């Protein structure tokens, strides 16, 4: 039953403030530490916040110490971090966790319970809508080396875009690869998938890339 | 000021297996270490803390040691659950913790070399104004595959990215995705495209290119 | 149809009375009754109940060149403290190597002991005691058991017969307005209130049911420094309040109450003593009374007293003979209250004597008594 | 029985003891932690440092018990150990680290227990240990025949009940045995343990280690080392200091021999000689053993008095009309009156 919830999170632009929160269940809440964690993509955690109980000592990371204030609400058992003049360095994914101590001097312990973190972004970027540029198979030099074919989902700004191949229908062979951010401040994405050549003359292959946030659905057929 | 340092990237190992992951401080920071693991989409979890003592839930696999300053994570024999990226905690004996860069364990599996295909710009991205030539890597175990883009068999960097997918779950291979980007303007100065692919999994460098 | 007789009995037990009914126009006749046993029963509210207190002492943080932090818990009569510039050993050597800053955390609080469960006093409010009574009522050779409380409000009937008893001529009860129960025992106690206990006396730690998770504790437990080096939870706390009790706890009311009360527990009551008195009025049925024309003749009567003494006993022996033509009961009655029967009526057949004991403080004695629709009269010689 | 695993992964340890013998303190294997006395019929329970019935194997054996022994628990004989105050005291039955036992009237209570390596070791403890008298009647012994009246004692029963101890992962133990001087340099020696170390030696010398190390260009005095990674656990005790602020709770064990109200026999006084005056009634007290008089009267005031008589006492006492109730010892309460 021991668990922490966190909310908040979203996209804002740089030097914009965001207000995260972490509630809590199954323990008592003021009998612990707590800590705020951040992790960006494809890095490891970094320690943020953290604040005792009773709210008597307060630390901060340097990266973040003039900027982020740290509080908790122990009637309402929820923590908060108010994050002010956000940079696109502060773009992560931000877990609340639960310390083994009541005050933050102690080495012994670390964290037993951690949350399901929000993601907060940071960029000056629009959410714009992906364009899909379709990847035909070298079938005249790679016939006899099993086909290769795709499709490159390019310029969109929101992170949660979902590709698949004939409407979920070909799962087999699929590669779809993690999302690289650009220095536009877009992301692109390509996604492939390994056929027999044989078939390129007799199936056709669609991409099918779903944007939700954009509420926007391109269909691409692929072809030499 | 103070940095933690694990092994310099992942551990590959088979199931039954054993690993030993250390960990270390620039400076002395505290007499213990906190032990956590982390999977792909999930939370970390604590394994150990005060150095030696595992959290309830957790296997006997996992033990807790040292020699010197630099402390040590035990996997007594791998499960196909047991991997996992794990990272190690300092507290300074104040709230300012501080964690380890991470250590990936990956799947053992034999070498095998990459599929290399390559994709050339569509029409509908040169019309833009824009394009973009894609060297695909398939099915190859090593994750340290070497990828260089040429240009009119001109070395190119700076100009490009790449992204690789997790172990794939059956195979257990990797694939990855070089992308050159380019203006349509410049794109059109050059004759030849060359996606030149170095791999463990070779024999000898293989280069691939269109016109 | 029916008649109301009213007697009053002393508030004692085990000792008969004679009730004499004399209804107009019929035979007056003698009811036996006797007062068996005599109850009244407090009614209880607990306020807590008190037991002895176990102080728990968890093994003290020693943090070494550094500062420890005290946590303020809701553990009952918490107490913590923090020692600095302490230097603990133990068996094998020194337990810190820096000694520039070690701080001490000591804790401890206080836990119902185990004994709680078994060893433990009652704390209750005593009100409205309610009393009831036993008795033995022989009519026409058949006893009956007739039970009712004392309330003057309530009655039962048997054979017929309803019977009215109380009110009371006292309230009285030898249970205070505020008693303490343990075990078998009762004890009448000016007990502290719940949340203001006092350290060393009753009611020290406090809980208002056995299984309640809501403690009350008072010991003044304070921390204290350690011996030097040694490692240990040295602390100055009251004596157990309940173990104060126990030994102090004197004569209960078993032993104590006036009037010769029993007392019990579970439930708590007091027994058999003589408070005031108890007023008894019986509604007597139709069919129980007869004329004096209806009752059997009795011929050839004659009483002697063939020895008599002066003791606390009954040494006399009076003798009734009598002679009757046909079977049937007669009631008995004396005419004096110098001498009384210990029979209330006689079963008459044939030729046959009765035999009646009694007692006398002067040398000569006489006396009459009424037997059936005739007299005989008795005189003694009676010595030391 | 043996199917108690509340001691499988824990160890006995040492604790601080007020008096090991002739007055001096020390660090004792059997240091007493706490005395209980909730029992109306004399039984103590005594909490130890020790584990009775239990070998260094986690293996039960009713005949064993084991102790701690410079970081290693050791065996040692059942049948070696013992219980005093002003005498010897007679153990009704053991399990871990309580021993129940019967003890004589003392101002003190000691335990202990022969080693493996055939050395007496004991803990001294003041203890004010005075029963309770259960009933108006003193004795030194329980009777074949008496009233009887209800007290607590302690149950001879290992059965789990509601009430642990808490079982916390012990603390490093400091061990001045571990290093010694080679020439300039100071080595460590672990003998299979692992060991934490910190120095004011020059360079990187604070650590862990699993073999033997070596510090080098410092003295043994500059030194401080102690047993880490312990992997049995112990009872949180007060004489053993807390590695970590709110401890590190591994395991609970049921205290056993639990306290219950059961049916206890006393012996009655013998019946007194009993003669009358004016109002008066004269008793003749020939009892065996201490017995309490007590009287009351039947009246509005009952002038309650009470007195302790020891042998051919002659007690004469007024007599109300209402009536004089008088109980001797154990008896059933005798009425009088007025003659
Ligand atoms: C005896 O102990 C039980 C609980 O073990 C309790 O319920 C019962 O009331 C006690 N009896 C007496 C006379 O105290």
């Amino acid at each position: 039953e021991v668990q922490l919830v966190e909310s908040g999170g979203g996209l804002v632009q740089p030097g914009r403030s965001l207000r995260l929160s972490c509630a809590a269940s199954g323990f008592t809440f003021d009998d612990y530490a707590m800590h705020w964690v951040r992790q960006a993509p494809g890095k490891g955690l970094e320690w943020v916040s953290g604040i005792s109980w009773n709210s008597g000592s307060i630390g901060y990371a340097d990266s973040v110490k003039g900027r982020f204030t740290i509080s908790r609400d122990n009637a309402k058992n929820s923590l908060y971090l108010q994050m002010n003049s956000l940079r696109a360095e502060d773009t992560a994914l931000y877990y609340c966790a639960k310390d083994m101590g009541y005050s933050g001097n102690d080495d012994y312990y670390g964290m037993d319970v951690w949350g399901q973190g929000t993601t907060v972004t940071v960029s000056s970027a629009s959410t714009k809508g992906p364009s899909v540029f379709p990847l035909a198979p070298s079938s005249k030099s790679t016939s006899g080396g099993t086909a290769a074919l795709g499709c490159l989902v390019k310029d969109y700004f929101p992170e949660p875009v979902t590709v698949s191949w004939n409407s979920g229908a070909l799962t087999s062979g699929v590669h779809t690869f993690p999302a690289v951010l650009q220095s536009s401040g877009l992301y692109s994405l390509s996604s492939v998938v390994t056929v027999p050549s044989s078939s390129l003359g007799t199936q056709t292959y669609i991409c099918n890339v779903n944007h939700k946030p954009s509420n926007t659905k391109v269909d691409k057929r692929v072809e030499p | 000021d103070i940095q933690l340092t694990q092994s310099p990237s992942s551990l590959s190992a088979s199931v039954g297996d054993r690993v030993t992951i250390t960990c270390r401080a620039s400076q002395r920071i505290s007499s213990y270490l906190n032990w956590y693991q982390q999977k792909p989409g999930k939370a970390p979890k604590l394994l150990i803390y005060g150095a030696f003592s595992l959290q309830s839930g957790v296997p006997s696999r996992f033990s807790g040691s040292g020699s010197g300053t630099d402390f040590t994570l035990t996997i007594s024999s791998l499960q196909p659950e047991d991997f996992a990226t794990y990272y190690c905690q300092q507290s300074y004996r104040t709230l300012t913790r501080t964690f380890g860069q991470g250590t990936k364990v990956e799947i053992k599996r034999t070498v095998a070399a990459p599929s290399v295909f390559i994709f050339p710009p569509s029409d509908e991205q040169l019309k833009s104004g824009t394009a973009s030539v894609v060297c695909l890597l398939n099915n190859f175990y090593p994750r340290e595959a070497k990828v260089q883009w040429k240009v009119d068999n001109a070395l190119q960097s700076g100009n490009s990215q790449e992204s690789v997918t997790e172990q794939d779950s059956k195979d257990s291979t990797y694939s990855l995705s070089s992308t050159l980007t380019l203006s349509k303007a410049d794109y059109e100065k050059h004759k030849v495209y060359a996606c030149e692919v170095t791999h463990q999994g070779l024999s000898s460098p293989v280069t691939k290119s269109f016109n | 149809g029916s008649y109301e007789h009213v007697t009053v009995i002393p508030n004692t037990v085990g000792v008969p009375y004679k009730t004499l009914v004399n209804r107009p126009g019929y035979s007056p006749m003698v009811l036996e009754m006797e007062l068996l046993s005599v109850t009244l029963e407090p009614t209880l509210s607990l306020d807590y109940i008190t037991c002895e207190y176990k102080t728990v002492i968890p093994s003290p943080y020693v943090k070494c060149c550094g500062t420890a932090e005290c946590k303020d818990k809701n553990l009952p009569d918490y107490s913590c403290k923090v020692f600095t510039g302490v230097y603990p050993f133990m068996w094998g050597g020194a337990y810190c190597f820096c000694d520039a800053e070690n701080t001490q955390l000591s804790e401890a609080h206080v836990e119902k002991s185990e004994s709680c469960k078994t060893e433990f006093a009652s704390a209750y409010r005593a009100h409205t005691a309610s009393a009831s009574a036993k008795l033995r009522v022989l009519y026409q050779g058949n006893n009956i058991t007739v039970t009712a409380y004392a309330n003057g409000d309530h009655a039962v009937t048997v054979k017929d017969a309803k019977f009215i008893v109380g009110p009371m001529s006292s309230a009285w009860t030898p249970f205070d307005n505020k008693i303490v129960v343990y075990k078998g025992d009762v004890y009448n106690m000016d007990y502290p209130p719940f949340g203001a206990g006092r350290p060393g006396q009753f009611g020290d730690i406090q809980s208002r049911t056995p299984e309640s998770k809501d403690v009350y504790a008072n010991t003044q437990l304070v921390l204290q420094r350690p011996a030097a080096g040694t490692v240990h939870v040295p602390y100055s706390q009251a004596p157990s309040g309940f173990k104060y009790w126990l030994k102090e706890r004197g004569a209960s009311l078993q032993h104590t109450a006036p009037f010769g009360c029993q007392i019990a527990t579970n439930p708590v009551r007091a027994v058999n003593c003589a408070v005031g008195n108890m007023p008894i009025s019986i509604d007597i049925p139709e069919a129980a009374f007869t004329r004096v024309v209806d009752a059997p003749s009795l011929t050839d009567m004659s009483c002697e007293v063939p020895a008599c003494t002066h003791s606390s006993d009954f040494g006399g022996v009076a003798i009734i003979k009598y002679a009757a033509s046909k079977k049937g009961k007669c009631a008995v009655h004396s005419m004096t209250n110098a001498v009384t029967i210990r029979e209330a009526e006689i079963e008459v057949e044939g030729n046959s004597q009765l035999q009646i004991s009694f007692s006398t403080a002067l040398a000569s004695a006489e006396f009459r008594v009424q037997v059936c629709s005739t007299q005989v009269h008795c005189a003694a010689e009676c010595h030391p | 029985k043996d199917n108690f695993n509340v001691y499988k992964a824990t160890r006995p340890y040492l604790a601080h003891c007020p008096d090991c013998g002739e007055g001096h303190s020390c660090h004792s294997p059997v240091a007493l932690e706490r005395i209980r006395n909730e029992a109306t019929d004399g039984t103590l329970k005594i909490q130890v440092s020790l584990q009775i019935g239990i070998k260094t194997d986690d293996s039960h054996d009713w005949t064993k018990l084991r102790y701690m022994d410079n970081h290693m628990p050791a065996d040692a004989e059942r049948a070696g150990l013992f219980v005093r105050t002003s005498a010897p005291c007679t153990i009704t039955g053991t399990m871990g680290h309580f021993i129940l036992a019967r003890c004589p009237k003392g101002e003190t209570l000691t335990v202990g227990f022969t080693d493996s390596r055939k050395i007496s070791h004991s803990c001294t403890h003041p203890f004010h240990h005075d029963p309770p008298v259960i009933g108006r009647e003193k004795f030194h012994s329980r009777p074949q025949h008496g009233k009887e009246l209800p007290c607590s004692t302690y149950v001879q029963s290992t059965a789990a009940t509601t009430e642990e101890i808490e079982v916390h992962m012990p603390p490093d133990t400091p061990d001045r045995t571990l290093m010694s001087q080679q020439s300039g340099n100071v080595k460590i020696t672990v003998n299979g343990q692992t060991v934490r170390y910190k120095c004011n030696c020059g360079g990187s010398n604070e650590g862990l280690t699993t073999t033997d190390k070596v510090i080098n260009n410092c003295k043994v005095d500059q030194c401080h080392a102690a047993v880490t990674n312990h992997k049995k656990w112990q009872y949180n005790s007060p004489l053993v200091p807390r590695n970590a602020e709110l401890g590190d709770r591994k395991g609970k064990i049921h205290i056993p021999f639990p306290l219950a109200n059961v049916t206890c026999r006393v012996p009655k006084a013998r019946n007194p000689t009993v003669t009358y005056g004016k109002n008066q009634v004269i008793m003749l007290l020939y009892p065996d053993h201490p017995t309490l008089l007590s009287y009351r009267n039947m009246g509005e005031e009952p002038n309650y008095q009470e007195e302790w008589v020891m042998h051919k006492k002659e007690v004469v006492l007024t007599v109300p009309t209402e009536g004089l109730e008088v109980t001797w010892g154990n008896n059933e309460p005798y009425k009088y009156w007025p003659q």
